[PDB]
């Protein structure tokens, strides 16, 4: 599909240096619209991008009310899954929870998400059914047995269905001109030698949105999938992204070889080559 | 486990001598979330250094930018320092105008 | 909004 909305929440303990942190962080897509940290000195959800201001007090109080509660939640999570493990509470510890909905092209509702993670290893996800768990081992189902009792899934599966849809196709209205507009990626190859008989080809795509990129390069039109080395995908500071795929190549044979770039804010996909 | 953080330093837009710009210093793939970032002009800590709100990916593993506005000179030498639990000694890393 | 809080 074309657009999602997601919450990322961390929440840390560290023995001997006060209580549990808990960090939310809301997306639309690859823009960030809200925030939270219990750390902070009057904590309370703050914004992120220019279309969530014109929220109501409403909907901030609520916010609050919501986030401030998950930090007194998980600080108890942390206790309950240090117990299921027998762990000692001197180590510290992780829980992240990640959750949100995924639209398609015509603005309906592709599938819901809610996953949950220990120290960074799998421990409780909401099935793609919407009703049903799936733990990752006998201290998982703990959880999932409370899930269950609170009916949990009933819940979540009306507000991924609801809620989350809504408020997704409200801020896609309230922020189009930015959230709905795809900028294509400016793009060039660069060369270096490596020796007298090898250089590099370095094919970059500089101020894109969103993060979704293909760059490639092939070889008489093979595709040099093993000899690429490409690099993560990196924000430039100003909403876009950056991304380079290099690959080695015999000196005098660079005409052979031709990157291939695909994003969505092209009118069609790119081709190019070293230009001398 | 522990995974240790992948680092990138670059600038936001192409760098022009003596025109005004943002080094950008980014961490990622790393795990657990503590992390510590300074941006180092000549081999000394730059100050007024920010940085993004925590966040992860699919893996759960963490991501963040640490940024600060910037000049580059064809003289001055700038770097990332990044200090982690995964890390015996912090890791420098220098900035190469084409990387 | 956000989800309603829970305990693990």
């Amino acid at each position: 599909g074309s657009h999602s909305m997601r919450y990322f929440y961390t929440a840390m303990s560290r023995p001997g240096r006060g209580e549990p942190r808990f960090i939310a962080v809301g997306y639309v897509d690859d823009t960030q619209f809200v925030r939270f940290d219990s750390d902070a000195a009057s904590p309370r959800t703050e914004p992120r991008p220019p279309w969530i201001e014109q929220e109501g007090p409403e909907y901030w109080d609520r916010n609050t009310q919501i986030f401030k509660t998950n930090t007194q939640t998980y600080r108890e999570s942390l206790r309950n899954l240090r117990g299921y493990y027998n762990q000692s509470e001197a180590g510290s510890h992780i829980i992240q929870r990640m959750y949100g909905c995924d639209l398609g092209p015509d603005g309906r509702l592709l599938r819901g998400h809610d996953q949950s993670a220990y120290d960074g290893k799998d421990y409780i996800a909401l099935n793609e059914d919407l009703s049903s768990w799936t733990a990752a081992d006998t201290a998982a189902q703990i959880t999932q047995r409370k899930w269950e009792a609170a009916r949990v899934a009933e819940q979540l599966r009306a507000y991924l269905e609801g809620l989350c849809v809504e408020w997704l196709r409200r801020y896609l209205e309230n922020g189009k001109e930015t959230l709905q507009r795809a900028d294509p990626p400016k793009t060039h190859v660069t060369h270096h030698p490596v020796s007298d008989h090898e250089a590099t080809l370095r094919c970059w795509a500089l101020g894109f949105y969103p993060a979704e990129i293909t760059l490639t390069w092939q070889r008489d039109g093979e595709d040099q999938t093993q000899d690429t080395e490409l690099v993560e995908t990196r924000p430039a500071g100003d909403r876009t992204f950056q991304k380079w795929a290099a690959v080695v190549v015999p000196s005098g044979e660079e005409q052979r070889y031709t990157c291939h770039v695909q994003h969505e804010g092209l009118p069609k996909p790119l081709t190019l080559r070293w230009e001398p | 486990i522990q995974r240790t953080p992948k680092i990138q330093v670059y600038s936001r837009h192409p760098a022009e001598n003596g025109k005004s710009n943002f080094l950008n210093c980014y961490v990622s793939g790393f795990h657990p979330s503590d992390i510590e970032v300074d941006l180092l002009k000549n081999g000394e800590r730059i100050e007024k250094v920010e940085h993004s709100d925590l966040s992860f990916s699919k893996d759960w593993s963490f991501y963040l930018l640490y940024y600060t506005e910037f000049t580059p000179t064809e003289k001055d030498e700038y770097a990332c320092r990044v200090n982690h639990v995964t890390l015996s000694q912090p890791k420098i890393v220098k900035w190469d105008r084409d990387m | 909004v956000p989800l309603r809080p829970m305990t693990y």
